[PDB]
């Protein structure tokens, strides 16, 4: 688990968790098809656990399952194209206005162009 | 594209209704998802649904911050890439 | 829309600058990146060099098993059931010169121990 | 921000381009412009044609010069209708043709 | 706010007095940040971070004078094989010391 | 008439490159086309001319190129039976890919620069193919490689694609250094930088190590095949054109024009680049990076079969040619996949509505790849694996890699056809005009055409080996897609893990090389030279 | 079942036009065994 | 070797020639392939169906070269002991 | 004068925050590493040199021992 990841609250932390397990479950799956019953299956994991008080088990199976979410990162992430890790993302990004052109730059003081040395 | 929030209401409480226990006629263009009937893990669900149904990916510290009906469809209106 | 995609700006620097931050690549654009992408930062798959490091110490054996046998343990007389391709004399002298060549593992010839020779021939010219 | 007296003299954005790309039009590069299709298109592709086969003649003037075969072909080949240094070709069996 | 100083036409004045700012070279300049100004300076400037220490002494022998001391080993190696290729005498390098006189080959001679 | 198709070429690349703001996109996309199919109608004559009829050519532009003292070389052009094929296979893929363009580069700033950059780099795989002497090989050598350069590194506010582009250029740099030292060895002992002269029967291991060690550069082989992953970054064009013919083969041609390798180097070297690859494009999931892997494993084919016998050169180039085709047709119909569907991952292609040709291409193609009965892929593929049986090592490594081609290729199928569709439900379209219909007919017809003329003189020479020998690569095959049909798992998930990270090639060399180079630049200026020996 | 119904959802996929057919991916293959099995009478 | 000895050389050097046949050819089978190599070039294209019985000519001499290699094989490795 | 530092948040919803930061020092390798690993792969880079000075040594080994043997060769005949 990251900083930013511990630095959260517990409910926040749990969340992350699903949200990144059905992420992984997206990237390590080959089609759709396979991942509804995966995410079912990763429904009933984390609903089996919900009830329990005890924060030291908690604290158990967080830890646990934030290490199998660290161990199982794909090393190819599905990510649409147009977002940040994307194919598309920047090929040709759109050039912003208030440019600075200078008109007509060697008709500027033409026959005075060049460097001077300068001495005391 | 600039989606209007007409759609992009018309298609959150499309994806909001396939939830088994949420009834149909409590989902409002304003309503948050506790009176819902939507619990944490519920939320999620439903934040990854709408990333595909506006074909976007939701960086994470927003998807805390949408737990209404209201605020999703105003992060999904502020989205110039929402499809 | 391939041309004209929104972008993400980088957020100017407003702190004092480390002395090797030439490490970092930065057009601009949000997602700077490292140098060489590895050497630093986020690994690809959360997998460090040692738990590559041992993965290749599990396949390397297995992979060079197959190269060993015939290189090593196998002999001309015993690598195949028949001898190189027969060749007429004028041909066979021929070819016998390559050091590249497939008829210098004929040991039914009575050149054979000079042809070999030939095939472990100098590393570096002598002049 | 009111556009600039040059502007005029800049050309439009062209039937290609996407309209939501936006790109300074004052910038020239000997490529072309970011989607260029200009005015006048048609002579000048018939001009590049026409430099391109006078430059494939000359080519072909100076190649044929100095094509050099020295050893017959197995069969006809399509060089001996253009140049006249073929040798006479000789087929596998050796009888010359 | 902005206006064309340069002038085709070779009618061109620089209006020092003009309320418009002039598009001139100046109009192109990058903008500049501090902290980035700051780097270039220290980066220049990191003699003055420079201290002996026995890591110091240690990577610049190890890699300078350890490739210098593999380059001359090398090339007398070369020579000495040159020597034994070409028939030389060997041949009285400088730090070598060898009771031969040869130097340069004579052209004249037959080795 | 022979220099007519190198001249076509580089006036394309002239007239698109420096003239395009006269002639437009449009006119750069007749002026392409036209000039390519102009030089395809010379390279047929030069092919029909050197291969069928037995009549070399020797063309010498001008003398003293070089003119240093003994040091002297040509400018001058052999058109070779190798030469021949090479140059026919180059231009029919050449002219194809710039068929595609037309429609592909047109949502792309600069399409008129882009094709002058393809046309440029098709002028120098043919210096490179039909030169009579080290040095012109060497000119079109780098040529292809600064071309590359340019081309993977065409989207420049991309960091990826720039840094992919730096990658190519400092490994190809190492690569002709090594072909350098290997070109000077052969001037000193030779007299003569020609081939003619070239000849020896025996050379000392150190010509052939340093000829081996460029020769793995373009063609990518092990420890020097991290550029041709990366070069993804590029546009579908470029990618077409480098992994069928121009880049990857270089190698395996030089290899088969000079026969100074060494049997025992060449065949590990393959054998372990082939496995590697299949294993490698096993765990990739977007569709470009699985056929760069099989370029890969073809590439350890063809490298492979050089040590197996006399006739391996002429097998080795049989299958360069024929491998050119199918290849250059899978990444066009990948990128115009990726084009409708706006994606580049496996996963989320489906079954949908489209046009006839390209998926009948496909298909075709990876029937190619996998080794299907009676096509010319399977000829020169069955050429390779039937006569490596004599070395036991080699042999067992290409039959497990033929069975992970056959199991990677046969998913990638099912993923993009079988499949149900995996996209999202948005307005997604790529709309495609008679010119890349043109374009996949003439891929088609090169396929075709194999068949019937075949790749080598010795294709279908028997190798006396038994049935069940021979017809095994078959039965691995078929079972290979099989297994890749039911998508079932091989690895568990360490080695899935472990072959998604392609071996950790790049992890090693960034956590040591790159620090230890960078450490000696830290040595060398900061403790030195603006340090020790720098003033208060 | 608990969580949302991701089938339901998505059951669009099943479209006509999104389904396999066996003439886009073999376009002409009936025709040449056609013709192969006529030319087979023929030869033999 | 001595016992199975080699078989007349039909094919000679100025043919060989003529046909422009590689030195790794002349395998006491040279003939045949010059046959083999004439009609092939002869028919670019229909060469698989016209040039078969060639084809079939050189195989089969090659086979019968390939089963005198595997004598010598024998003859040799029973002479060192091996078998 | 000098260009802003404030950074534009207009697309931080829909790339993300840049809060999260590199854990990288900017630390180069040790010097220890350094060594090992420069002695390690410098020798690999000069594989021509370890060649020409191996089969060197075994030419001049061949000839003196040859040399030797004449010697003793001479002395008693
Ligand atoms: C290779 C191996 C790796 C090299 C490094 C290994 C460790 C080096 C150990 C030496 C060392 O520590 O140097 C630090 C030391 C500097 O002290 P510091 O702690 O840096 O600060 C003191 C100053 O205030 C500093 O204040 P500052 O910052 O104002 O002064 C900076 C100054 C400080 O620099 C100096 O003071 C001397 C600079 C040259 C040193 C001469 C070579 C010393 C090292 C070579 C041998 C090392 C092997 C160990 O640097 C300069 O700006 C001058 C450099 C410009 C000229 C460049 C000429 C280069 C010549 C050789 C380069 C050195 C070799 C490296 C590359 C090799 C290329 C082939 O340098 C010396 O003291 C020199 C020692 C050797 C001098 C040579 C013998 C002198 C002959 C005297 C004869 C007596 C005559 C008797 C008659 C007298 C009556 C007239
Ligand atoms: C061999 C005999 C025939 C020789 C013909 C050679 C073929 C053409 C040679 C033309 C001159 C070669 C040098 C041209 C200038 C080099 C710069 C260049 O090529 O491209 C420029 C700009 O291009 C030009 O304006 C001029 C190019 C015209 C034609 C270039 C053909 C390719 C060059 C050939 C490689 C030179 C070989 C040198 C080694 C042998 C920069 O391109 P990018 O860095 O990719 O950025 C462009 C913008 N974008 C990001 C959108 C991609
Ligand atoms: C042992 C070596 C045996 C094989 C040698 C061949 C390869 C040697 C190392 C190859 C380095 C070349 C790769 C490169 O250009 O590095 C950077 C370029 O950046 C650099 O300039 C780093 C410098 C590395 C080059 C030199 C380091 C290796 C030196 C080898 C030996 C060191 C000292 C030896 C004696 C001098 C780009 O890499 P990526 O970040 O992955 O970009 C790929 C695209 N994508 C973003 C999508 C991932
Ligand atoms: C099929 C033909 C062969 C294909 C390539 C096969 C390469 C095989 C080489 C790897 C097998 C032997 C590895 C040596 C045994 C080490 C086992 C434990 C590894 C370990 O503890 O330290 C590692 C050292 O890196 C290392 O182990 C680097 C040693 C590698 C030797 C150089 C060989 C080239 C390797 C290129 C590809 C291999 C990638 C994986 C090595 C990680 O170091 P750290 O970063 O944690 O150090 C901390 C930074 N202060
Ligand atoms: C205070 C500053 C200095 C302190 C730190 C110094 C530490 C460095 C010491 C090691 C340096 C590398 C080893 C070279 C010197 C070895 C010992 C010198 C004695 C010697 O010449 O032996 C020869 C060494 O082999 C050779 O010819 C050289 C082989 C090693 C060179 C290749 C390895 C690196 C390659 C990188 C490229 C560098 C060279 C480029 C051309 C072989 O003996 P012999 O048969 O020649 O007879 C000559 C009779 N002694
Ligand atoms: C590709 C491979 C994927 C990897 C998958 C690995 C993932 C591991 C999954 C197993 C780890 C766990 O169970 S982590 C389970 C940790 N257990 C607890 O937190 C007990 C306390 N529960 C609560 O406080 C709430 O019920 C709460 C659940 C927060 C929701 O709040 P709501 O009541 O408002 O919905």
């Amino acid at each position: 688990a990251s900083e930013a990841v511990l630095r959260l609250p517990h409910k926040l932390r749990v969340m992350r968790m699903y949200r990144t397990g059905l992420k992984e479950i997206v990237n390590w799956s080959y089609g759709r098809h396979e991942f509804y019953p995966r995410a079912n299956a990763l429904r009933m994991e984390f609903e089996a656990n919900k009830e329990l008080s005890d924060r030291e088990q908690i604290r158990k199976l967080v830890l646990h399952g934030e290490d199998l979410l660290a161990r199982f990162r794909h090393w190819e992430p599905t990510i649409r194209s147009e977002f940040v890790g994307g194919t598309v993302y920047g090929v040709w990004p759109q050039h912003c206005k208030d440019v600075k052109f200078v008109p007509n730059p060697a008709y500027i003081d033409e026959f005075k162009q060049g460097d001077t040395v300068l001495l005391y | 594209h600039g989606l209007d929030r007409d759609t992009v209401t018309e298609r959150v409480i499309h994806v909001a209704k396939h939830f088994e226990k949420v009834d149909p006629n409590k989902i409002t263009p304003t309503a948050t998802f506790e009176e819902l009937g939507l619990d944490s893990l519920d939320t999620v669900e439903l934040v990854m649904a709408l990333e595909e149904e506006f074909g976007l990916e939701i960086p994470d510290n927003e998807a805390d911050k949408i737990t209404t009906m209201a605020d999703a469809i105003s992060y999904v209106v502020s989205n110039p890439l929402a499809k | 829309a391939g041309a004209g995609g929104p972008v993400k700006l980088s957020p100017p620097v407003d702190k004092p600058l480390p002395y090797n931050y030439d490490f970092w690549m930065d057009n601009g654009i949000y997602p700077g990146q490292p140098i060489y992408d590895g050497m630093f930062g986020s690994m690809v798959g959360n997998m460090s060099l040692e738990y590559m490091a041992k993965g290749w110490l599990v396949l390397l054996p297995i992979l060079s098993a197959p190269f060993v046998y015939e290189h090593c343990i196998a002999d001309d007389v015993t690598r195949n059931p028949f001898v190189p391709r027969q060749y007429p004399s004028e041909v066979r002298e021929f070819l016998a010169l390559f050091k590249n060549g497939f008829v210098l593992n004929d040991y039914s010839q009575p050149d054979y121990e000079e042809m070999k020779r030939r095939q472990s021939g100098l590393l570096t010219p002598i002049y | 921000v009111p556009e600039p007296p040059y502007a005029k003299y800049l050309a439009n954005k062209s039937h290609y381009c996407p309209p939501d790309f936006h790109y300074s039009r004052e910038i020239y590069a000997p490529y072309g412009g970011y989607f260029n299709d200009p005015k006048g298109w048609r002579t000048n592709t018939a001009i590049a044609t026409l430099v391109m086969l006078a430059g494939a003649y000359a080519v072909f003037c100076f190649g044929n010069a100095r094509e050099e075969r020295l050893r017959a072909p197995k069969g006809w080949i399509p060089s001996q209708l253009w140049n006249d240094n073929v040798p006479t070709p000789v087929d596998y069996r050796g009888k010359v043709l | 706010s902005s206006r064309i100083a340069g002038d085709t036409t070779g009618k061109y004045t620089p209006n020092i007095f003009s309320p418009e700012t002039p598009m001139d070279r100046s109009f192109s300049h990058v903008p500049k940040n501090p902290f980035w100004e700051a780097w270039v300076f220290r980066r220049d400037n990191i003699q003055r971070e420079f201290v002996w220490t026995w890591q110091t002494i240690f990577d610049l022998a190890t890699f300078v004078g350890g490739l210098y001391v593999a380059m001359y080993a090398t090339a007398s190696f070369c020579s000495r094989q040159n020597d034994k290729r070409n028939g030389y005498p060997e041949r009285n390098y400088y730090f070598s010391d060898s009771k031969s006189n040869f130097v340069i080959p004579d052209e004249r001679e037959f080795y | 008439m022979f220099l007519l198709a190198v001249y076509f070429l580089f006036f394309s690349a002239i007239a698109n490159g420096f003239f395009g703001r006269y002639l437009g996109v449009r006119g750069s996309q007749l002026l392409g086309p036209s000039a390519l199919f102009l030089a395809l109608l010379c390279s047929g004559t030069i092919f029909y001319e050197v291969c069928i009829q037995g009549c070399s050519t020797n063309i010498k532009l001008f003398e003293n190129f070089v003119y240093s003292n003994e040091l002297n070389v040509s400018a001058s052009f052999l058109y070779d039976p190798l030469a021949a094929t090479m140059t026919l296979t180059v231009v029919w893929i050449s002219c194809a890919v710039h068929a595609y363009q037309n429609l592909y580069m047109r949502g792309d700033g600069s399409q008129t620069l882009f094709t002058s950059y393809l046309s440029a780099f098709t002028g120098f795989m043919l210096i490179l193919v039909a030169g009579q002497n080290l040095v012109m090989l060497f000119i079109g050598w780098e040529g292809i490689g600064v071309c590359s350069y340019l081309l993977i590194g065409y989207y420049g506010s991309r960091v990826s694609a720039v840094k992919s582009a730096n990658k190519s250029l400092i490994v190809n740099k190492i690569s002709d250094g090594f072909l350098l030292g290997s070109m000077l060895y052969l001037w000193f002992y030779t007299g003569s930088f020609s081939y003619c002269s070239l000849a020896t029967f025996q050379i000392p291991d150190v010509v052939s190590i340093l000829v081996l060690l460029g020769a793995i550069g373009k063609s990518s082989q092990l420890f020097f095949h991290v550029w041709l992953a990366d070069a993804m970054e590029g546009p579908t064009p470029v990618s077409a054109l480098i992994h069928a013919a121009t880049l990857v083969t270089a190698g395996i041609y030089v290899l088969c024009k000079l026969n100074l390798h060494s049997q025992s180097a060449v065949g590990i070297l393959g054998a372990a680049t082939a496995l590697m690859g299949g294993l490698f494009g096993l765990a990739a999931n977007d569709l470009k990076r699985v056929i760069a892997f099989s370029t890969c494993s073809q590439l350890g084919y063809m490298m492979a079969v050089l040590s197996t016998c006399d006739d391996g050169a002429d097998f080795a180039m049989g299958h360069l040619v024929s491998h050119a085709g199918f290849k250059a047709t899978l990444f066009l119909s990948a990128g115009l996949s990726i084009a409708k569907e706006n994606n580049n991952f496996l996963n989320r292609y489906g079954s949908r509505q489209g046009s006839p040709t390209l998926s009948f291409a496909t298909t075709i193609a990876s029937l190619n790849l996998l080794g299907f009965p009676e096509l010319g892929g399977f000829y020169s593929k069955e050429s390779i694996l039937n006569n490596a049986y004599i070395n036991q090592g080699v042999s067992i490594i290409l039959t497990l890699a033929t069975f992970l081609t056959a199991f990677y290729t046969s998913k990638v199928l099912a993923q993009l056809y079988l499949f149900p569709y995996g996209n999202g439900r948005q307005q997604k379209s790529f709309d495609i005009d008679a010119t890349t219909l043109i374009c996949f007919g003439l891929l088609l017809s090169e396929m075709l055409l194999r068949i019937f003329t075949g790749s080598s003189l010795s294709q279908n020479m028997t190798t006396n080996l038994p049935a069940h020998i021979k017809n095994l690569p078959f039965w691995v095959a078929l079972s290979g897609a099989l297994s890749g049909l039911a998508t079932t798992n091989l690895f568990s998930s360490n080695f899935m893990r472990f072959f998604g990270n392609r071996g950790g090639f790049d992890v090693f060399y960034a956590r040591k090389c790159s620090n230890v180079f960078y450490h000696n630049a830290y040595v060398s200026y900061t403790l030195l030279d603006r340090g020790f020996l720098k003033l208060y | 079942k608990i969580g949302f119904q991701w089938e339901k959802y998505e059951a669009w996929r099943y479209h006509p036009l999104l389904r396999f057919n066996k003439n886009t991916m073999f376009p002409g293959v009936g025709l040449g065994a056609a013709a192969f099995a006529v030319y087979y009478v023929v030869d033999t | 070797a001595d016992r199975f000895p080699p078989p007349k050389m039909v094919a000679t050097q100025e043919e060989m020639d003529n046909a422009d046949i590689p030195y790794k050819y002349r395998d006491y089978c040279a003939h045949l392939i010059i046959d083999f190599k004439e009609c092939r070039y002869g028919h670019p294209l229909t060469w698989r169906i016209n040039c078969a019985h060639e084809l079939h000519h050189y195989n089969k001499c090659s086979y019968i070269e390939f089963k005198r290699r595997v004598a010598i094989a024998i003859e040799e490795k029973k002479r060192r002991g091996l078998m | 004068n000098y260009a802003s530092l404030k950074a534009d948040t207009s697309m931080d919803h829909v790339f993300g925050d840049s809060t999260n930061k590199l854990n990288y020092d900017f630390q180069l390798m040790s010097s220890k590493e350094a060594f090992f690993w420069n002695y390690t792969l410098y020798p690999i880079v000069g594989f021509p040199i370890f060649l020409y000075l191996y089969q060197f040594n075994k030419l001049e080994n061949f000839e003196a021992e040859i040399a030797a043997a004449k010697a003793a060769k001479a002395a008693s005949e």
